[PDB]
């Protein structure tokens, strides 16, 4: 499905599809595994995210409740089309730091 | 190209032949509306949702057909559509949060904090974010339908059909705005199935008419407005008398009144 | 016309069989069909508290009442035959082999047989069930399956509680009100119960009708017509049918073990 | 919170008494209020059909079954003691002086106590009752009044039929199945019945049940909330209450006359 | 001059104050339409002007004298002046369609059972449900179940008649009903009070439409003068406009921290 | 309320109000009492009928079921304006002569 990589210096790298299936794996390998090593100024860019559902939105939203917990601030970049469509709904616009 | 197609579709309920060789072609990405009481439009919904097995014929939904799939794959297909049944059809034993979360806890094993985010952002989209606390009978009639619309749009289906805006203006307005926003924003196929012709045509883009077992024509709301089909011009307007009889089959206003 | 009435009668006849077979297929698909994703033991617990725990005050108060009735009655009938210290075994024979489970089946067909048909039948009218198959959860396994298991494993327990409270209430009216000798009650009681023909007899008789009571109470709701009156007719059919299938089935079960 | 739970419990406790008094005012306005124009004896006949005549197969089949249970059981227990002729007296005494009216109140609270609240609560949900006051007919006198009258004068009749069929069925299983001496059944039966303490006793116990069953069954429906689920909750509350109003009141009626 | 007037009308239902000092003035001979949000007492306001529900304090002047200050033997005698068409018909299930429509006759009137049949038959014709003088109200479709109830209402020839949710679940059925509620008005010269939240067809047949909200009448007028009254609540009701005085969103905490905390 | 008179030569004469109350009395004094004596060519004119309900229409309808039964033919004249609106909603307007 998709993968997560390129941590410890922000610049979090996201792969293709974020659906209901690839959700928990991406969260687990990103939440504690990746976001604990991170230092600061965290940027995640959904450049190579070609298809996504609201599970992806909640993934990016689950990426913020721990960076905020870990103090260091994060922002999202390269918001893909479909993700924006679901983010152009309720509490996913100005809430999402981009 | 087409989300739902009914190739030679017909349905029999106790040797009554509800439908007979109908052929509807639902275009994806567009709000299509199949308005019609007897037409049993609500029964048709089940067919294209495979809650009811057709008599003979196949329903091509998002590619493969439904009645010719394994149960372990029919269930896997169920993720593609949600249903916004009239009166909410809300699980009474579950609160609004678990109500909206129910489609998630079924097809998906997500962390109970991730399910909460989707339920929270899904309930806020319909405006019913504050009532994540209540029970479906503690909710007003119109507000109950909004939470159901949120339960449906959970899992992000690609098509969604809302059988019966009805019996409620300000509420009906938010609902008719949401069924269009969810379509243009999410790019999901909407199948609005209500008798209220006005608002249907208002949001519909390719509206159908189902009558006495057969699809009585179809088209864009204006091309269907003056199709000159006596039944369809009688439906699309008020016109109390027409092909559907205004009077019941009485015997005689002269005889029965005097004899 | 007569030819019309007899055709309607025969239609109703064959339809009653059709429904009796449809109910068997429904029970099959519910009890041992598959394992849908939404299932669990939390459903069985939530249904165990609504089918049994909610039906606890009714059958407990009723068991107390029926026990102080059976004792207050048999004492009057036993006071003429000299078997005075034999009233204890009466409130534990006429309340533990035939009337205990029977009255428990009558109150469990009434409370949790009518409150389980108007709850599983109102879910069908409001499309609460149809909105489950379109989610992908088989409602026979998610809705009907727990209710079938919370009836099977609660009505025998309610019947045991009924018999216990009835026996104790019969004591509390024989001893404390009617003044029969205290110890003789339980003594004469336990020497002549014959567990394998009283306790286990009534318990099997309660499992049997109790299982039937929650099968023709969860089916009549599932196969009602979806309207506010179809539900109200089904919640009456399920009291009538589950009272007949308590009484007549108790005859069929007592003809096997007297 | 605990302070919330206790407030909710006290509210329910006072609400129960409020309903207990509202029911009494309702019964008053129904039974002896006025004479509205739409009334008559045709209403009482139509009700007597739906309440008693429709409830005739249930209680007749149940009385037959409970009689051929009582006899098939007491024969088994009395053979041990050595008393055998008297099964006709013992079977009749339990059914006529107690279990007869009690089981009739349990089946009449279930069939015609649920099909009564459901019929008069759907009349409230579909505005069938509200559309009567606006016509000008007091629904308490046109709808509730015949239903209450049908219950008062049908449940004692159904209890008498129940006792008769139960006695006869007990005969038909003692004599024709268990082979006890035919004439002794009715002989031993009628010498020790004591009409004034068995027939009239059970008949008054059945009348008392009918007044308390057909009134909590006709009020539960009239004061339900007008929805497909309010009716389905009222048709369960009226089975629970009218079973507790049968058993409990039978304990209070049998203390009066053992 | 006015069929129904509500001089200082207010209603209590369990210390809830469904109404507080409302004043509606129903003009006779005209199809007036009251409405508002779902749960504003629309149906409850009907049981007041029909005196099925006693008001808290205030009087309802209906066709002259006021209702809550009359003897029961005269209140019943007044009941002949109005009939009610409820949604879902409110048809007596134990009675067939003929006796259903005849019921208002056999109550206030002792007419020959042959003359009563003619009155029932002409009515059932006026609504088109003449052929089904035979059926039971559950053997009738949902659309026709309401027309026979309308015929039952127009029996006894009331001078005003109230329609609660007259056009809820429709399109051809709704058309015949919206034509009948107007024909009965212009032909019989009877006051019609159409009380439905369905605004389009209401305004279509209404001549002096009201709006009821949160216990008080939120203005009133002719359908066009009510179309742009600039009252935020009434401009929010008369149009779709999902957000306005009535909140689109529910009372909750900030969404930003909602899923954050 | 109202009265009925002037029979035996058609020309049936009707008085003011025909409502639910005055219905059965007018029918009884007209149905058997009056319409049995009549000969033929029966004309009834609601000239002095100033207010009427559907009850009145049923009355005029209760006047035809027996003249037709008694063979002799009848017709109605000077119909009241209020009855005409009530007659218009019904399909019995053609039925009335
Ligand atoms: C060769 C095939 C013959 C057919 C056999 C079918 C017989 C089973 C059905 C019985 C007839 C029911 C008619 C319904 C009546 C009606 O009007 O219908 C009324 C109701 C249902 O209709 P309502 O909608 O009016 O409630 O029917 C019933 O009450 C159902 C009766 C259930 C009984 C069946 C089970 C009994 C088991 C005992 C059998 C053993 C007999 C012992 C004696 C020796
Ligand atoms: C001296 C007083 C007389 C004693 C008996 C009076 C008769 C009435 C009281 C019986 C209980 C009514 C419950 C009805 C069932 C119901 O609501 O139906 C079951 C309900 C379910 O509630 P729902 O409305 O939510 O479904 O359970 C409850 O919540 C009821 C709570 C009441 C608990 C009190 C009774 C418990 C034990 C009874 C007394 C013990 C006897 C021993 C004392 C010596
Ligand atoms: C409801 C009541 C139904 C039966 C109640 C009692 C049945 C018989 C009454 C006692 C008759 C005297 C017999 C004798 O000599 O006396 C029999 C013994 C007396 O034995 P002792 O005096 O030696 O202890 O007591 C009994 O009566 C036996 C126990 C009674 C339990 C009844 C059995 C179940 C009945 C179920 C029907 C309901
Ligand atoms: C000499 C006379 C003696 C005759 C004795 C006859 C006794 C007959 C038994 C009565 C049972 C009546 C059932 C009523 C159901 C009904 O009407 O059945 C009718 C209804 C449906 O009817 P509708 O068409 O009205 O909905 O059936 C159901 O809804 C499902 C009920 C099925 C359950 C049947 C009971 C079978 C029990 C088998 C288990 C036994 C286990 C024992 C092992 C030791
Ligand atoms: C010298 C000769 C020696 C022989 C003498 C002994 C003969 C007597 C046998 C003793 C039997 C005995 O104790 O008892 C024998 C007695 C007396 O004979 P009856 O059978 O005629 O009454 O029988 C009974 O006990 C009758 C049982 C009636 C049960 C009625 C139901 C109870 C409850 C009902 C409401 C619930
Ligand atoms: C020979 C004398 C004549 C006898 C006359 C009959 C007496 C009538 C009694 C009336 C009964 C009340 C009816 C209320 C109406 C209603 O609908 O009542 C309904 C309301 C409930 O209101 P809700 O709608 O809010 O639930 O009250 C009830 O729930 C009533 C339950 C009745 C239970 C009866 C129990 C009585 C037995 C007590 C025995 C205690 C003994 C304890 C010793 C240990
Ligand atoms: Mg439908
Ligand atoms: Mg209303």
């Amino acid at each position: 499905q998709a993968s997560l990589r390129e941590g410890a210096a922000g610049e979090l790298q996201l792969a293709g599809v974020l659906d209901y299936s690839s959700g928990p794996a991406l969260r687990e390998q990103g939440g504690r595994l990746i976001r604990a090593s991170q230092a600061a100024e965290l940027v995640v860019d959904c450049s190579a995210v070609e298809r996504s559902s609201s599970v992806g939105i909640s993934l990016l939203l689950a990426f913020i409740r721990d960076a905020r917990k870990a103090g260091k601030v994060l922002s999202v970049r390269a918001l893909p089309d479909d993700m924006r469509e679901i983010a152009k709904v309720s509490s996913l616009l100005e809430i999402l730091p981009l | 190209a087409y989300a739902v197609e009914l190739k030679g579709l017909t349905f029999k309920r106790g040797s009554r032949a509800i439908f007979d060789n109908i052929d509807v072609r639902i275009p994806r990405g567009k709000v299509t509306g199949i308005m019609g009481s007897g037409c049993g439009k609500t029964t048709l919904l089940r067919l294209i949702a495979s809650q009811l097995r057709p008599s003979k014929g196949e329903v091509w939904v998002n590619g493969q057909n439904l009645p010719q799939l394994s149960r372990g794959d029919l269930f896997d297909m169920r993720k593609q559509f949600g249903v916004l049944f009239q009166s909410g059809a809300l699980f009474t034993d579950l609160d609004v949060f678990e109500n909206v979360a129910f489609p998630l806890r079924v097809h998906t094993q997500l962390p109970e904090e991730m399910i909460r985010d989707i339920v929270l952002m899904k309930l806020q989209a319909v405006g019913l974010r504050g009532a994540v606390e209540l029970m479906p009978d503690e909710l007003s009639g119109g507000m109950k339908r909004r939470v159901a619309l949120a339960r449906a749009i959970a899992l992000d289906p690609q098509i969604l059909l809302y059988d019966e805006f009805v019996g409620q203006p300000i509420a009906m307005g938010v609902l008719v705005r949401l069924i269009r926003l969810l379509n243009d924003a999410l790019g999901i196929t909407s199948i609005v199935v209500s008798h209220d012709l006005a608002e249907t045509a208002s949001i519909a883009d390719y509206i159908y008419i189902v009558g006495d077992g057969r699809v009585l024509g179809h088209g864009t709301p204006d091309v269907l407005k003056e199709t000159d089909d006596p039944r369809i011009r009688q439906f699309v307007k008020g016109i109390p008398d027409g092909p559907v009889p205004f009077h019941y089959p009485a015997r005689d206003y002269r005889a029965d009144l005097l004899g | 016309s007569p030819l019309e009435r007899i055709r309607l009668f025969g239609r109703a006849g064959l339809d009653v069989v059709a429904a009796l077979g449809r109910s068997t297929l429904f029970l099959g698909h519910a009890l041992l069909g598959r394992r849908t994703p939404g299932t669990g033991l939390h459903l069985l617990v939530k249904q165990l508290y609504s089918v049994g725990v909610l039906s606890l005050a009714i059958i407990v108060v009723s068991g107390l009442f029926i026990g102080m009735v059976l004792a207050l009655q048999g004492y009057n009938i036993l006071i003429s035959y000299g078997s005075e210290q034999a009233v204890g075994q009466m409130v534990a024979l006429t309340l533990l082999r035939e009337l205990g489970p029977v009255v428990t089946g009558l109150l469990f067909a009434g409370r949790a047989g009518s409150a389980l048909t108007a709850e599983i039948g109102n879910m069908k009218a409001t499309e609460q069930l149809s909105s489950l198959e379109m989610i992908g959860v088989d409602p026979l396994k998610y809705i009907v399956a727990p209710r079938l298991w919370a009836g099977f494993i609660s009505m025998p327990l309610l019947a045991a509680i009924f018999s216990v409270v009835g026996i104790w209430g019969g004591a509390m009216v024989a001893v404390d009100w009617l003044g029969v000798y205290e110890g003789s009650f339980w003594a004469n009681m336990q020497n002549s119960v014959q567990f394998t023909e009283d306790v286990l007899n009534g318990v099997i008789k309660s499992i049997v009708f109790a299982f039937v009571v929650t099968w023709i109470a969860v089916y009549q709701g599932y196969d009602c017509e979806p309207t506010s009156e179809g539900i109200s007719r089904a919640t009456t059919r399920t009291v009538v049918y589950a009272s007949l299938a308590v009484l007549g089935l108790d005859f069929i079960l007592t003809a096997l073990m007297f």
